């Protein structure tokens, strides 16, 4: 199964996402990026049913990009998260619901605060210091509950995330072929190569 | 003024001029008649032979509805065909729900309401035909005539088209001289005569006679065309009466 | 005058001017002749070119193996009506395994034309059609007017100078009706008929268009060096 | 001047198409009368058969809408039959939905509301008819309610319609000014028809044969029309006193 | 058919103007004057009720000033009924935005939508345009205090001070003269009333012929209050500014 | 009830039970029993007094006595034992409340109090809410009112229910 | 639904509604486009009949369609918003399906297509708008400038102007713009655009808006003072 | 006013006859059919010297075997080209072959009379549709907004048509080479054009069986213009 | 067929007038006089029963209509247009309010809905405006007693007292002199009868006058007892006799 984790530190939001795409007993890819840049300071990671995940993320990306061009303004993460939740909340009672679970990491330039949002395919939304989806969530939550501190630095956050991935590799029965890590801060969205 | 440019507009008189113009198209058409006999109805029509190249007996004008109703009309022939097509739908839907073939009065109002509807809106044109129709139902023989306005009544005899005044006069004699009533075979002979007499209004071109009948005794209450010997016997009787 | 703005308006004498204007488009069209015996039915059509570089506009359209028409007026309107006949012929074959009667093809064209004369927004068809066919009651020739009036005839002609051909056929009626089991002689009578409608121009190899249907003859169109025999 | 062709207001705040529809009402040249007894409601109408070729039995302007409701029309027969079919449909639909016979005054209101729409919507023309609905209602008793092309309706102690309505109206007005009651104080409907015919004869100044009149009677739980022979018996009784 | 009776409400004139829009603007020029003034610390909306009566219940009356949400109000000039159709549409859009994003709608986005509806009635549907001009007074945390106007054409523009309805030419000259950028709300209240007092077609400006509203950060700390003035409160501010 | 009120205003007549009955059954029938409404419809109108029952599939029946619900068999047992023709008002209230008591006592799905509504011809309908109170709870042995400060509170705060203030 | 044919042919083969739409454009404030060697500049007129205007919030005349393409217009402002909205939606729709931003030519072809459709559709009148669409194709350094009009025809221009007194500023550009050597720098190109507007504008104060679009989504709008420095230098060189 | 689908007393549709007037105001387009191929030429007619002429697209590819030149309200042609391309590709999808030039033309002409109170008015543009197929070889068609189409050995449409057509009447024979046809289009365009013909204000194109439909380069057309000038100066 | 009138029949004229609305207001002016007066403890609405024929039973024609138990309506202008508006007004009170909130709408919001229906007949395709002006009197818990006027345009205004139709200009002058903010309901009825007498030509009695009040709750008209919070309708139509009693103290 797919690993997507989010941790919100003092001044940034870090998203770790598994790079493996598998359908049954087959590994389709080992370098998959399960992330879409919604806006310059907003990043979304997604896990779920094949096709639905990318289609939903690209659909949300297009709508948020349309808003940005039309108003020459960046929607706040709180606003972007609410838009995404509502699209999912529509889809559950639709003919064929989107089976996608998303993490939204954003930096709010107005409040100068990082924000992490966890949304499931039903449109269930919460703001959290740290979050995860799937089997991985059970383990990582307990570990983050002990170690996480709210005034942590980005470097401290990466080390804790590094520990979570290492422990997940040992404890998880499926091979998720490592993770891709992306940081969201005031300067924007960057990818951490060394992990 | 301008009250006559649009259908469904009332004139200061309270008249629909577009409907009154439709009646002019009807008055321009060939003569068609209907005679109500003891146990049925007879229909006859004048067919103008424009050219020798017209195939005799081929361009049939009288139209059957269900199996028991005859329809003949004067004016725009296509408008008549359109009305009969609707009549055939109405007769089909009635029989489908109620089983029994549509009574004649019931069928009359179905055409009546449809024609009247083409006087309610300016998006449509009134019908350019007067329709003589009828047949035999459970309550006996019925003859009806229907105008572009949607107006219809029951008739002892009916006539419309260019030779209607002549025809009406000949029908009025039969009503007076036969209070006890007229037989189906007599009504075929008389129908032939009245069309030949009414042809004086269309005397330029020669014509072809076309008769149909529904009689309880003679056709078992079904609509049939008069053909062969019986048609020739009626033509002979008609030709003898004009000479 | 005031009553020709649309097809939904009767004139004070009970005339439909938009229909009468549509009827005028036919008279402007190039001449086409139709005639039949007991065994065969023939269409002859004079095709019209734009100039010497241009082709000669096709006049005859096949509707089924046993039926087809010639057109005079708006070609696009002939395409719409011929397509409708093709469909109705096709429906009869598929559903009832029955070749559509020529008389019933007439009744269907009439009713399609009529609807365009009684409704606002629409317009009458601007074309006249000569339908020939061989069915279970033998050879047939029909004349269609966009008023909705359809007429069964031994012979006829429509288009510019059609009256010349129509008079010839009215004289020859007793001769050409008896031409049974001789297709070449029936076409000769059709080519001699259309010849009575020509002025200045004569029948050339790329000018003349002939179609025939009969007892053991599917509806076939002859153009080019295939009609050189009859010139 | 297109404000005279469709149902839009004129500068005077008038609807000319409605006014012209009222004129169409008298095109038939027929006069109708409606009165109320103790137990019944009677409606009489002039019958004119000008053509000898007509079947006189089919020439009628009185309609049996439901078993309880009768309708006489003043106007051309196409519009009369249009209104008749619609009222018959509306009466039947009412009974199905609400489980009791549509009252006379409620059908009147419904047909009047339909009429109002033709005065407000352009694509529909008014019907050139005045509808007089009669019944013995199970709540209000003997009932006369009348509709017109404006979409107006009201109840009536008695009423008259057609070219000579004012002559009949005043004749009835004068009778009810004497008796000082809202009805004909008579037991049998036969004598209430005799009153209706008598007061029409006095008002129009014309004598009637059996074929000149057309009579509709509403009693408790049925509305029916009289035959020529039923009218003849009514005419004989009037002459013999 | 029906073509005969069609006014064709959405065609250009040979000069490339929209007949029905131009005629609607003529209508609005006869409506009671509405003024909006934007200051550093708030916005003022002042409007004149059209020739009232002594038997009109004023305290329960509203024809000029309408609330769209807690942050945005409009002054109306034209057909009141037509305005109420558009006001209810705007109120719904504002609540749609709040439901979708969980943030109060920015003023311009609401203005642009209402303007885009008006535009549509000029390009398709064959219906008459809305005979209404709006002054939008609003606050959001992007652009702060904002004044906009829209007209039947669907065109909208931003303003420091603006007038709609009757005698706008005169009203706009008086505002352009006395308005300064460093101006405060108390000053803007005085300017608005002084401008109506000079432009009015009435003999004198009284409390019973005015509707008045302020949007202030004069709300305890970091928030925004809308104040629709009561009849007695309009009477008091008329005495304070020295007009009665 | 809404559509009946609009019908009453339209016709200028007091509503009839047969109308409410007809409208209810046609609605329930449409939804093929998926709207699980089982109703006993009573009333007086200008036609007289009426008593109907309506089942969720859209069926209706007429009777002098009817019962519905889980307690219907307990209630019908009393009605079938004590009902006669030509009951007085006092007798009919007694019979009706007794039939409900049978349901309260012997049916687990029924309980608490008896609500009655009397609809007499040419009178106002009287709605007797809690006509009987056969099941009133007894005094508890102990007051479970706690001493103040018993509950541990992490945080306290004033909630602003007032609108944005002036000045 | 309202079906009425408002754009029809006249006996001389003209569509008057489309020609009257061009009259709406003629009334609009002047807009000019000039492309240099490595840039495109969009100059726009602001009529000074409206003061007490809030320039922060008032709709600007140049609208970004994507990060690399801009649209200016002359004509009905309300009508322009509908074309801008449709263009912005199509720009994101193209990115979503082709996985590449629109070329300037493609975005033009789309907007021109919409304008054409509103000239032979029932119940609708043509757009009273002409557009200048400028930008750089993805991973291209070749400047692009296109024009559209109510009929729906479009074409590419070395330089072009639309709106009131466009005949005058086109006259200026036709003699002052050399094809063999276009404005080499941003300075030269902005100068020639300001010069072209100064032929028509009135005062060089808050009446001229300038937007510079460079390759790789580099778009900036010049301020009052920055434009005022160009206005000063042009007239000081003219005094000779 | 009056119906959009109204007939005139002469039996012609007003709106169709009026659209034909719009086409007469259009820039000239010429087509010549030979046994070696079909040539298509157009006048570009730029409204100003600042207008980049190469952006003027009045010759358009429908498929590899069918070219198209237009004259009139050229914006109206975009949806007709779109339909033509869709028809050509759709037919290749359904039948695994190239569609006949006549069938493609017939498809475009079926849109023509779909107007009333469907689109609000007829098309204000005429098309020259040139192509090759195996059945009827090299073909040139003229598609009008009436819905009528004629095949032509050679045809001119637009402002200089009746002058050009009279020239084509004399010059065309059945033995013309492709090189001869190119020069002949350039010759007649140069005759009817207001401005002096060069490689920037005129555009050539051809359709051969081998190479398919090609729009000529400005450098290639320039050489054929220089070849024309010399052969006219040769007598 | 089909309604091919998809376009507005009410347009702006070069002068900025909406012709069809002006012509509708002209139809209202021709209409019989109706008035409304608001007291401290109630509201009164009144009009003349202009009987078309003496044979006609004028009781069967209701000019004063109950919209909700606490809201009444009277009109001046075209009667049929009023009758269909009353039907639509009664229905919209249920569909747009009572079926949502479980209570009857307050006066001002029901007025707002009637106003909307009339505005739409002013802009929608293939329809003319309504040829009526309505006076709507009502009570609701939070707004108390109120009186509103609604015009063909869809515009509405609240009134202390007013009059519409034939003799409105004279009636409004009479009301301006008599009205104070200390009127009891009986005082307002007395003034209503005095004002209406001026615009009536013929018979002036309970049979020719139609009068209704919005006042105290009428538990005697509720039709059931048992629910304390349901105290009965505030709308009451005065009887023929009740009007004649107050014409002796006139
Ligand atoms: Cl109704
Ligand atoms: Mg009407």
């Amino acid at each position: 199964m797919d690993i997507i984790l989010g941790i919100r530190v003092q001044d940034s939001v870090i998203l770790a996402s598994s790079k493996a795409v598998t359908r049954g007993i087959s590994v389709l890819k080992d370098s998959d990026d399960k992330t879409r840049q919604l806006s310059p300071h907003t990043l979304m990671s997604f896990a779920g049913e094949a096709g639905d995940t990318v289609q939903f993320a690209e659909y949300i990306q297009a709508n948020i990009q349309l808003y940005s061009i039309r108003e020459d303004y960046e929607l706040s993460p709180q606003a972007v998260s609410s838009f995404v939740r509502q699209e999912l909340a529509k889809s559950i009672r639709s003919r064929r619901p989107y089976q996608v679970n998303v993490l939204i990491g954003g930096y709010d330039k107005k409040k100068n605060k990082p924000e992490l949002y966890q949304i499931d395919y039903l449109g269930t939304k919460v703001e959290l210091p740290y979050g995860a989806h799937g089997y991985s969530g059970f383990y990582t939550f307990s570990l983050l509950d002990h170690h996480y501190r709210p005034d942590m630095t980005t470097e401290e956050g990466l080390d804790l995330l590094k520990l979570c991935v290492q422990e997940l590799e040992k404890r998880m029965p499926m091979d998720f072929k490592g993770v891709i890590v992306k940081i969201v801060d005031k300067d924007g969205i960057r990818q951490v190569d060394d992990f | 003024t301008g009250y006559d440019l649009s259908n469904s507009v009332f004139s200061p008189d309270g008249r629909n001029f577009q409907v009154e113009y439709a009646v002019k198209a009807v008055e321009n058409g060939t003569t068609s008649i209907g005679i109500k006999c003891n146990d049925g109805v007879v229909f006859a029509v004048e067919k103008l032979i424009t050219s020798k190249l017209l195939v005799p007996q081929k361009n049939v004008k009288i139209q059957v509805v269900d199996r028991h109703i005859g329809c003949v009309y004067s004016g725009l022939i296509p408008d008549g065909r359109h009305l009969v097509n609707r009549g055939r739908e109405e007769a089909a839907s009635f029989k489908k729900l109620y089983k029994t073939p549509i009574p004649i009065p019931a069928f009359a109002d179905r055409l009546g309401q449809y024609v009247q509807a083409h006087t309610l809106y300016n998006s449509v044109r009134p019908f350019g035909v007067s329709t003589i129709f009828g047949g035999v139902d459970k309550n006996g023989a019925h003859l009806y005539m229907l105008e572009p306005s949607g107006s219809y009544w029951g008739y002892k005899g009916a006539a419309t088209g260019k030779g209607r005044q002549s025809a009406k006069a000949e029908l009025e004699k039969l009503v007076d001289h036969h209070p006890e009533g007229l037989s189906a075979r007599e009504a075929v002979k008389q129908a032939a005569k009245i069309i030949y007499l009414a042809h004086e209004d269309n005397k330029e071109k020669d014509f072809e006679l076309e008769i149909s009948w529904c009689s309880l005794s003679e056709t078992n209450g079904l609509h049939k065309f008069v053909k062969g010997d019986l048609l020739q016997e009626a033509i002979d009787f008609a030709q003898k009466e004009i000479n | 005058n005031n009553y020709d703005g649309d097809t939904v308006t009767f004139s004070p004498t009970g005339r439909l001017f938009q229909v009468e204007y549509a009827l005028e488009a036919i008279k402007q069209g190039s001449v086409t002749v139709g005639l039949r015996s007991n065994t065969h039915a023939v269409l002859v059509a004079l095709k019209r070119n734009a100039d010497e570089l241009s082709s000669y506009q096709k006049k005859i359209i096949k509707c089924d193996e046993h039926m087809g028409l010639s057109l005079a007026g708006l070609a696009p309107d002939a395409r719409v009506l011929s397509n409708y006949l093709r469909q109705q012929c096709n429906y009869s074959s598929l559903v009832f395994n029955r070749k559509l009667a020529v008389e019933r093809a007439g009744h269907l064209l009439c009713d399609k034309a009529q609807k365009n004369t009684q409704s606002y927004g629409g317009r009458p068809y601007g074309v006249g059609l000569l339908i020939i066919g061989y069915d279970k009651s033998g050879a047939h020739l029909l004349e269609f007017q966009p008023s909705g009036n359809v007429t069964e005839l031994y012979g006829t002609a429509i288009g510019a100078r059609s009256q010349g051909a129509k008079t010839y056929l009215e004289r020859t009626l007793d001769t050409f009706i008896k031409i049974d089991g001789n297709p070449d002689e029936l076409i000769k009578a059709g080519v001699e008929a259309i010849s009575q409608s020509l002025r200045d121009e004569s029948l050339t190899v790329d000018n003349l268009s002939i179609a025939i249907v009969g007892k053991d003859t599917p509806f076939t169109i002859y153009d080019g060096e295939a009609v050189a025999k009859y010139i | 001047g297109y404000d005279r062709h469709i149902t839009i207001f004129s500068p005077e705040g008038r609807l000319y198409q409605v006014e012209y529809a009222f004129k169409a009402t008298n095109q038939t040249n027929i006069n109708s009368l409606a009165v109320r007894g103790k137990d019944c409601t009677v409606v009489i109408s002039q019958k004119k058969v000008p053509d000898k070729l007509l079947d006189p039995t089919t020439v009628s302007y009185i309609f049996c809408i439901s078993r309880t409701i009768g309708m006489v029309v003043n106007g051309p027969i196409p519009d009369a039959r249009n209104a008749a079919l619609r009222a018959k449909a509306e009466a039947a639909e009412f009974r199905y939905k609400y489980g009791y016979d549509m009252p006379c005054d409620v059908l009147a209101k419904r047909m009047a509301n339909l009429s109002q729409i033709y005065t407000q919507r352009a694509y529909m023309r008014p019907l050139g008819v005045i509808l007089t609905f009669v019944s013995v209602d199970e709540e209000l008793g003997p009932s006369i309610y009348k509709t017109d092309p404006a979409g107006y309706y009201v109840g009536y102690k008695a009423t008259a319609t057609g070219p000579k309505q004012q002559e009949i109206t005043t004749n009835l007005e004068n009778h009810f000014k004497k008796s000082k009651i809202d009805h004909i104080n008579e037991e049998s409907w036969e004598k209430v028809v005799e009153f209706a015919i008598t007061h029409m004869i006095d008002a129009l100044g014309t004598e009637f044969s059996k074929n000149d009149l057309e009579v509709g009677v509403a009693t408790k739980d049925k509305f029916f029309t009289l035959s020529a022979e039923n009218i003849e018996e009514r005419l004989v009784a009037i002459a013999e006193q | 058919g029906s073509r005969r009776y069609d006014s064709r409400t959405t065609i250009f004139s040979p000069e490339g103007r929209l007949y029905q829009v131009e005629y609607a603007l003529e209508s609005i020029s006869h409506a009671g004057t509405a003024i909006g003034i934007m200051a550093s610390d708030g916005i003022v909306l002042a409007a004149e009720r059209k020739v009232t009566s002594t038997l009109l219940e004023q305290d329960t009356s509203t024809e000029k000033l309408y609330k769209l949400n807690d942050k945005i109000a409009v002054a109306v000039a034209g057909l009141t009924a037509d305005a109420e159709i558009l006001i209810n549409t705007a109120r719904i859009h504002a609540q749609n935005y709040l439901k979708t994003y969980n943030e109060d709608i920015p003023v311009e986005i609401l203005v642009r939508r209402l303007s885009d509806i008006k535009q549509g009635y000029t390009q398709h549907g064959g219906l008459r345009p809305f005979g209404v001009s709006f002054i939008y007074a609003g606050y959001d945390d992007r652009y702060g205090y904002q004044l906009y106007t829209s007209n039947p054409s669907g065109n909208y523009t931003g303003w420091k001070a603006i007038s709609v309805g009757a005698n706008t030419s005169a009203a706009q000259t008086l505002l352009q003269m006395d308005y300064k950028d460093d101006m405060k709300v108390d000053d803007a209240i005085e300017l608005a009333l002084k401008t109506l007092s000079k432009t009015t077609d009435s003999s004198a400006l009284t409390y019973d012929r005015l509707e008045f509203a302020t949007i202030r950060k004069g709300a305890n700390d970091g928030e925004v209050y809308q104040k629709i003035f009561k009849p007695q409160e309009i009477k008091d501010i008329l005495v304070k500014t020295g007009i009665t | 009830g809404s559509n009946i009120e609009l019908h009453s205003l339209y016709t200028s007549r007091e509503p009839r039970v047969v109308s409410a009955l007809q409208m209810l059954k046609q609605h329930l029938f449409k939804y093929q029993g998926h709207i699980g409404a089982y109703l006993i419809v009573a009333g007086v109108d200008p036609t007289g007094s009426h008593l109907f029952s309506i089942h969720a599939h859209g069926s209706t029946d007429v009777g002098y006595y009817l019962s519905l619900g889980s307690g219907s068999l307990a209630a019908m047992a009393v009605l079938e034992s004590h009902w006669k023709q030509d009951l007085t008002k006092e007798e009919a209230i007694k019979l009706a409340s007794d039939a409900i008591q049978a349901g309260i006592w012997n049916d687990l799905g029924s309980g608490s109090n008896v609500d009655v509504c009397v609809m007499e011809i040419g009178k106002d309908a009287e709605y007797l809410r809690n006509y009987l109170t056969p099941n009133v709870r007894e005094e508890k042995q102990k007051s479970y009112k706690f001493p103040r400060g018993t509950t541990a509170v992490l945080k306290e705060s004033i909630v602003n229910i007032c609108d944005i203030q002036e000045e | 639904g309202y079906d009425r044919a408002l754009s029809i042919f006249s006996p001389d083969g003209h569509i008057f509604q489309v020609e009257y739409a061009l009259e709406a454009v003629k009334r609009g404030t002047c807009a000019v486009g000039v492309k240099g060697k490595n840039c495109v500049v969009l100059g726009c007129e602001r009529r000074s009949t409206l003061k007490l205007q809030d320039t922060r919030i008032t709709p600007s005349k140049v609208s970004k369609i994507d990060s690399h393409v801009v649209l200016s217009f002359s004509g009905l402002n309300a009508d322009s918003r509908i074309l801008i909205e449709k263009a912005r939606v199509e720009a994101q729709s193209h990115r979503l399906t082709l996985e590449d931003p629109v070329t300037v030519e493609y975005l033009t072809r789309y907007v021109a297509g919409v304008q054409q459709r509103y000239t032979q559709s029932g119940g609708v009148r043509p757009f009273g708008v002409s557009t200048l669409i400028a930008g750089f194709d993805p991973r291209d350094d070749e400047p692009k400038l296109y024009q559209t009009e109510p009929s729906g025809i479009y074409s590419s221009w070395s330089a072009q102007t639309i709106g009131r007194n466009s005949k005058t500023v086109r006259e200026f550009l036709e003699k002052n713009y050399d094809r063999k050597e276009p404005p080499a720098t941003v300075e030269e190109c902005v100068k020639l655009t300001v010069r072209s507007l100064l032929e028509v504008v009135q005062t060089g104060a808050k009446n001229i808006e300038i937007t510079v679009v460079k390759p790789d989504s580099d778009i900036v709008a010049l301020s009052s003072e920055e434009i005022n420095q160009y206005v000063t230098q042009i007239e000081q060189e003219k005094q000779e | 006013d009056r119906g959009v689908s109204t007939f005139s007393p002469e039996g012609r549709l007003f709106q169709v006859e009026y659209s034909l007037e719009a086409i007469k105001l259009g820039s000239t387009a010429i087509g010549i059919a030979t046994k070696e191929g079909v040539v298509l030429g157009v006048e570009k007619r730029a409204t100003s010297p600042l207008l980049e002429s190469d952006s003027i697209e009045k010759i358009v590819e429908i498929d590899r075997h069918i070219g198209c030149a237009m004259s009139g309200l050229t914006a109206d042609a975009r949806s007709m080209i779109e339909h033509a391309r869709t028809a050509a590709v759709t037919h290749n999808l359904y039948y695994d072959e190239d569609i006949n030039v006549e069938s493609l033309t017939q498809s475009v002409c079926d849109l023509a009379l779909r107007f009333g109170e469907l689109m609000s008015r007829p098309f204000g543009v005429a098309l020259l549709i040139a192509g090759h197929d195996a059945d009827d070889g090299y073909q040139l068609f003229h598609a009008e907004p009436s819905g009528t189409f004629y095949r032509y050995n050679a045809k001119a449409i637009g402002s200089g048509s009746e002058g050009a057509q009279a020239e084509l009447l004399n010059e065309w024979h059945s033995s013309l080479t492709l090189k001869e046809a190119e020069l002949l289009v350039l010759k007649i365009l140069k005759q009817v054009m207001e401005e002096k013909l060069d490689e920037n204000n005129a555009q050539l194109s051809c359709i051969t069986k081998q190479d398919g439909f090609k729009i000529y380069d400005n450098e290639k057309t320039a050489e054929l213009i220089k070849e024309l000038k010399e052969k006219e100066a040769a007598e | 067929m089909t309604d091919r009138y998809s376009f507005s029949l009410t347009t702006f004229s070069p002068s900025g007038k909406l012709g069809q609305i002006d012509y509708a207001l002209t139809a209202v002016k021709q209409g019989v006089t109706s008035l409304g007066i608001k007291a401290t403890n109630g509201v009164v609405i009144a009009t003349e029963k202009k009987s078309s024929s003496p044979l006609a039973m004028s009781e069967t024609l209701s000019k004063v209509s109950l919209l909700t138990p606490d809201i009444g309506a009277v009109y001046s202008g075209m009667g049929p247009d009023y009758r269909v508006l009353v039907d639509k007004s009664r229905k919209v009170a249920h569909t747009s309010y009572k079926r949502i909130y479980g209570e009857y709408p307050p006066t001002k919001l029901l007025v707002s809905e009637v106003a909307k229906i009339m505005q739409e007949a002013t802009q929608s395709g293939g329809v003319r405006p309504f040829g009526v002006s309505l006076l709507i009197a009502g009570h609701d818990e939070f707004n108390g007693f109120s009186l509103y006027q609604v015009d063909p345009s869809g515009s509405y205004f609240p009134w202390k007292a007013t009059a519409i139709g034939k003799g409105s200009v004279a009636a409004k002058t009479f009301l301006e002199k008599r009205w104070n903010d200390e009127l009891e309901l009986e005082d307002a009825i007395h003034i209503a009868l005095l004002t209406l007498k001026e615009s009536v030509e013929g018979e002036f009695n309970g049979d020719t006058i139609e009068l209704a009040i919005i006042g105290d709750e009428n538990p005697d008209l509720l039709g059931y007892t048992g629910i304390p919070t349901d105290k009965g309708p505030r709308f009451r139509k005065l009887t023929s006799q009740e009007i004649n009693d107050r014409l002796e103290a006139l």
